[PDB]
């Protein structure tokens, strides 16, 4: 059937990616949270003046 | 030959699974121990919104921070002013099934779909003073499930055809269709760059698409039911989905794998609804117990519990400045936390 | 403290809440209904009384008013219809090959956690087709249901007269297999009202106002304390 | 869209008149009206209001009492109603539409006018300018209170009148570009100090310029600034 | 002894109260019908309060006036209006149920939260009026509401008229809405359907024999006494009838309860907050 040999090129083009190890994955998402840490309001209460609600 | 192709299928899934294995050095658990706990967070309700007169099934925020757009059963949609709770516009709707709606990056225009299987444009900005249809697009075979805009005369829709399409308003036609899913698309987001989408579907599964050359990259799995919200991360190398399982799952484009799960034993209800802060530090998701939970990203933990509704939550938003979260229910009311 | 056009602005949202507010008004003079079925039922001509996603139908008894839905265009879709006064399940009753499947759906119907409040109409079509098959003797429901041969009709139960026994027993037999299922599950909350009908048959628009008129009283008797 | 005005002419002092304006191609119930007179060889001088739904009517001092507005929805015509008539009411009479919501452009479109023979200061000192084709101008209004609020909008408008025709808006709340206008025009200013720059001057730009406030009424406007060639 | 009289008025204040704190504290409760029934519960808890415990002091004292002499009138004035309310809050409640049974479409189209108001409004108003004219009248005059001390009433034609208009109109009114109701219900018999309209009808029943029972003995005594001159009896009659009052303010004690036991949320609530 067409389907089956549709599938398994798919499968096929997945297989062939280049991937990364877990620590520098999560070493990256832990740096980008410390960078932009004074710029979240929700995270530390902003004073009244400041607030539009 | 069948049967044969089918093995050699198989044979792929295994080395596959051997793959992402030999890129398992360590666990995000292990890396984010030494880091110190965000707090207790507390939130009040600073304003609610109060007109509709049935359940509401769905909300978008305006890139200006001030005006969002709200969708009901009752056949209306309203556009309101946040910071004095006034109602600039309210549009009259042909079909009272509306399950999507959708507000444009300049702030021009406004879309909506639902069970009548077609989208509809309508333009706010005209000499005359009202708001009048500009497009209606038809040629999907299911239901509306979500609709976002690239640009003015760009969108993407979902479909319970199990499809996703690319649209050019002005023609009115499909430039490209995404196929490839077993099971009904039910929500799609957008990477800040513009170059790629996440869609999430009844089949328990997760796929990323090129919208240039309309391939299917990379498929994510691991959930046991199917996903109804799906979030990108404000870097945009990775993603969150909520499932009626009971649980939300984070994925990393890069390594393949799904890094974290967030769950407890008291909860047993489905997850409708999911949101990131500006920072990316909080997670922030909607249940069916009427209540919506702030969970700790990097270390899974739960920090807060934000309920003001009797009846099921149904959508959430967080505003581009990162100020304030929106809610909506089935019990006709929206409210403004900070 | 305040500006000129501030104060216009906010006259403009009041003009806007009256005009929603009548629109309201104008709904709850109204019933809904859904309609439910498997292709094989003859759903569509169920009323002869008056007349791709979505088709809708409008009719209208003794002043009251009606709005009927049909989404033909169901796991996922069935739960923006958790407010309907009522749902309408039609079955044909002369195919005995299809009963059992027939039987599952309206199981699952009955048991969903969306529409645990939901009263259900239910219509056994083609009873003069049953008849025939019953009478010429060629098909057997013992066959396909073993527990039929033991089996005697009600011994108060009354049929329309001329009607031999033999078909009696055969009805009476069908009818008790779905109210079966209403009283194993959900208690104090809903009721099924089950009717067989012809296609020929022009009464079935009063029977539906009959069973909306139960369907308010029995909730009324709730809100007032009574029970 | 259109609004065309008629009932005019000669009147003897102590008299009554009505005058009527016809609206076309726009939604007329939803935007509220108003009326402005200019005398013989003077400047623009506003008359009175009247609000969508007819909530609400306000009034200039010198007409107060002698003069009514009213609105008739479903014909489409606005009225005004003159009694006990003096020298000093000659003038050509213009409608205005104007509609109010947030992010709104009010005092968009005016009609031809029509002609009858029987509080904020605003400065514009510079009464005349001479001008050339291809440089740059500044125009500047100065005003008695100042003009920001606490919400954070500065209420400025600017008008153009080119000889033989009605006024047209060019900028809004101080900074805003009014839809079909070119980009040369900007403006600019600070509470009590306002300034127009025009850049590439070309010919069609010739008349005379107007700022009004719309902070509180009654409604003002400066006696205007000529540039000629 | 008198100690038996507080059992009332504790038993009162309490019950009321707690009525107040379920519709407060829950919203399944937030219906047009249950406001009408707050509406009541503050009538019987003034009554309790102040009327109620003024009474008492009557019984040790031997009916002088511990109190000021010029103020009988304002403890009169009060007494006719809380309890000339109570009564008529509870016809009003008996013809809505009627239209309810009769007509069950019609109803649900026209309640609209509006009409609880319109309601309240009425009984409330109709109240005043009858009440008023005590601290108009007899006020000027300080011998009509005094006996050498007593504190009680001494028109012989408000009496008469007023008893007619306050309690026998309601009273028959009553009658016919039951007997009216109580048809109905029947007629549909002749399923779930028969097992809900005959528990129905035996809870009707209670609240109607209770209304009966209650007001009625005190007030059928007091009439009779009017009319008769040579057949009066002397001191039992007056002896009867200050017994009697105190078992009409019972009433206020039962209708709070009896209203709202039948329902399983009331029952939950009540037991959450004694708890506490
Ligand atoms: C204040 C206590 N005193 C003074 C000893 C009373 O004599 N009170 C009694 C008279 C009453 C009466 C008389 C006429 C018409 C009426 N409509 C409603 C009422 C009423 C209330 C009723 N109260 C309950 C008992």
């Amino acid at each position: 059937i067409a389907q089956a040999r549709k599938l398994v090129e798919q499968l096929k083009m997945e297989a062939n990616i280049d991937r990364i190890k877990v620590s520098k994955a999560a070493a990256d998402l832990m740096a980008y949270c410390e960078a932009h840490a004074k710029e979240d309001p929700l995270l530390t209460p902003v004073p009244a003046s400041e607030n539009p609600f | 030959e069948l049967d044969q192709l089918r093995q050699e299928a198989e044979q792929l899934k295994n080395q596959i699974r051997d793959a992402r294995k030999a890129c398992a050095d360590a666990t995000l658990s292990q890396i984010t121990n030494n880091i110190d706990p965000v707090g207790r967070i507390q939130m009040r309700t600073r304003r609610t919104l109060r007109g509709h007169l049935a359940k509401i099934y769905a909300m978008h925020w305006g890139t200006d921070s001030r005006l969002l757009v709200s969708a009901s059963q009752d056949g209306k949609l309203i556009i309101w002013d946040s910071y004095t709770t006034n109602k600039v516009h309210a549009i009259p709707l042909r079909s009272s099934w509306v399950m999507t709606c959708a507000y444009a990056p300049s702030g021009n225009y406004v879309a909506c779909g639902g069970l009548d299987n077609i989208c509809s444009i309508y333009n706010l900005k005209t000499r005359e003073g009202n708001v009048r249809v500009s497009r209606e697009l038809a040629g999907h075979t299911g239901y509306l499930s979500c609709c976002r805009f690239l640009d003015d005369n760009q969108i993407v829709t979902s479909s319970g055809d199990t499809t996703c399409a690319l649209w050019d308003i002005e023609t009115g036609q499909q430039t490209t269709t995404f196929t490839g899913h077993t099971g009904d698309v039910m929500s799609l987001s957008l990477a800040p760059d513009t170059r790629l989408f996440v869609s999430g579907a009844c089949d328990a599964s997760a796929k990323l698409w090129d919208v240039r050359e309309g391939m299917c990259r990379q498929t994510f799995t691991g959930h046991e039911s199917d996903i109804n919200a799906i979030c990108f991360f404000p870097n945009g190398n990775a993603f969150a989905t909520g499932s009626d399982d009971a649980t939300c799952r984070l994925f990393d484009l890069r390594a393949d794998q799904e890094l974290m799960t967030y769950s407890h034993d008291n909860i047993i209800c489905g997850i409708t609804s999911v949101s990131f802060s500006k920072s990316g530090r909080l997670l922030l998701a909607g249940y069916d117990d009427f209540n919506c939970n702030v969970w700790d990203a990097l270390k899974a933990d739960r920090a807060g519990v934000l309920a003001g509704h009797d009846n099921r939550v149904s959508c959430l938003g967080v505003t581009d400045d990162g100020m304030a979260v929106a809610t909506g229910s089935w019990d006709s009311f929206l409210k403004i936390w900070n | 403290t305040v500006s000129a056009e501030d104060k216009a602005a906010a006259e403009r949202s009041k003009m806007i809440d009256k005009n929603l507010r009548e629109d309201g008004e104008k709904a709850r003079r109204t019933l809904r209904l859904l309609l439910l079925g498997a292709d094989n039922s003859g759903k569509s001509t169920i009323v002869k009384q008056m007349r791709s996603g979505i088709f809708e139908t409008k009719f209208q008894v003794d002043k009251v008013n009606f709005h009927m839905f049909d989404v033909g265009g169901r796991r996922k879709w069935i739960q923006c219809f958790n407010d309907v006064t009522a749902i309408i399940f039609v079955v044909d009753s002369s195919d005995y090959n299809r009963l059992q499947e027939a039987l599952n759906d309206f199981k699952s119907i009955w048991n969903n956690r969306w529409l645990r409040t939901i009263s259900v109409i239910l219509f056994l079509n083609k009873q003069d087709l049953l008849a025939e098959k019953v009478l010429a003797g060629k098909s057997k429901i013992e066959d396909y249901f073993p527990e039929f041969a033991r089996y005697t009709t009600p011994e108060d139960a009354t049929p329309e007269p001329g009607e031999d026994p033999r078909v009696t027993r055969a009805k009476y037999f069908i009818r008790k297999e779905f109210v079966d299922i209403s009283t194993a599950s959900g208690d104090g909350r809903h009721i099924c009202y089950p009717h067989f009908t012809c296609a020929v048959d022009t009464e079935n628009a009063r029977r539906i106002f009959n069973d909306c008129k139960d369907i308010i009283l029995q909730m009324n008797l709730r809100e007032y304390n009574l029970v | 869209v259109q609004l065309v005005e008629s009932g005019g002419g000669l009147v003897q002092p102590g008299g009554s008149r009505k005058l009527s304006c016809s609206a076309s191609g726009f939604a007329f119930s939803s935007f509220g009206m108003h009326w402005v007179r200019q005398a013989p060889e003077k400047g623009l001088e506003w008359v009175a209001y009247i609000s969508s739904g007819s909530g609400t009517i306000y009034y200039a001092d010198t007409v107060k009492g002698r003069f009514t507005i009213s609105r008739d929805d479903p014909k489409n015509t606005l009225f005004l109603q003159m009694t006990s008539l003096r020298s000093e009411d000659t003038a050509m009479y213009y409608c205005v539409r104007s509609i109010y919501y947030y992010g709104s452009s009010p005092f968009d479109f005016w009609g031809q006018g029509t002609t009858l023979t029987v509080d904020i200061v605003m400065t514009q000192a510079t009464s005349s300018v001479p001008v050339t084709p291809g440089e740059s101008v500044s125009i500047s209004c100065r005003s008695s209170k100042s003009l920001l609020h606490s919400n954070g909008n500065t209420y400025l408008y600017w008008f153009l009148q080119r000889p033989g025709q009605s006024p047209q808006l060019l900028i809004y709340r101080m900074s805003n570009l009014a839809s079909g206008v070119p980009d040369r025009f900007s403006g600019s200013g600070s509470g009590t100090a306002f300034t127009l720059t025009i850049s590439r001057l070309e010919a069609e730009d010739v008349g005379v310029y107007y700022c009004m406030q719309h902070l509180e009424y009654p409604l003002t406007f400066g006696a205007g600034t000529k540039l000629e060639l | 002894s008198a100690l038996l009289t507080a059992v009332v008025i504790i038993l009162t204040i309490a019950g009321n109260i707690l009525v107040i704190m379920a519709v407060s504290l829950e919203k399944k409760l937030q219906n047009a019908t249950n406001y009408f029934l707050m509406s009541l519960a503050i009538a019987d808890m003034l009554l309790g309060f102040l009327v109620m415990p003024v009474s008492m002091l009557t019984i040790l004292y031997g009916y002088r006036w511990p109190l000021p002499s010029k103020l009988c009138a304002v403890w009169i004035y009060l007494d006719v209006l809380f309890s000339t309310a109570s009564i008529m809050h509870l016809c009003a409640i008996s013809l809505d149920r009627y239209v309810a049974i009769q007509n069950p479409i019609h109803h649900s189209r026209f309640n609209s939260r509006t009409k609880a108001f319109l309601k309240i409004i009425a009984v409330w108003t109709i109240s005043v009026g009858i009440s008023m004219p005590i601290p108009v009248f007899g006020l000027q005059d300080d011998s009509k509401v005094f006996k050498e001390g007593s504190c009680l009433l001494a028109d012989d034609n408000f009496v008469l008229i007023g008893s007619f208009v306050s309690f026998f109109i309601p009273l028959t009114i009553m009658v016919i809405t039951y007997f009216l109701t109580i048809k109905s219900l029947q007629k549909e018999a002749t399923m779930q359907s028969i097992s809900n309209e005959q528990k129905a009808c035996k809870v009707l029943g209670i609240v109607f024999f209770l209304f009966v029972v209650m007001w009625c003995p005190f007030f059928i005594t007091n009439i009779m006494a009017v009319i008769c001159k040579e057949s009066c009896n002397e001191d039992v009659i007056g002896a009867l009838l200050n017994v009697f009052v105190w078992i009409g303010y019972l009433s206020s004690a039962v209708n709070p309860l009896v209203y709202t036991l039948f329902n399983k949320t009331y029952r939950s609530a009540f037991s959450r907050y004694i708890q506490c």
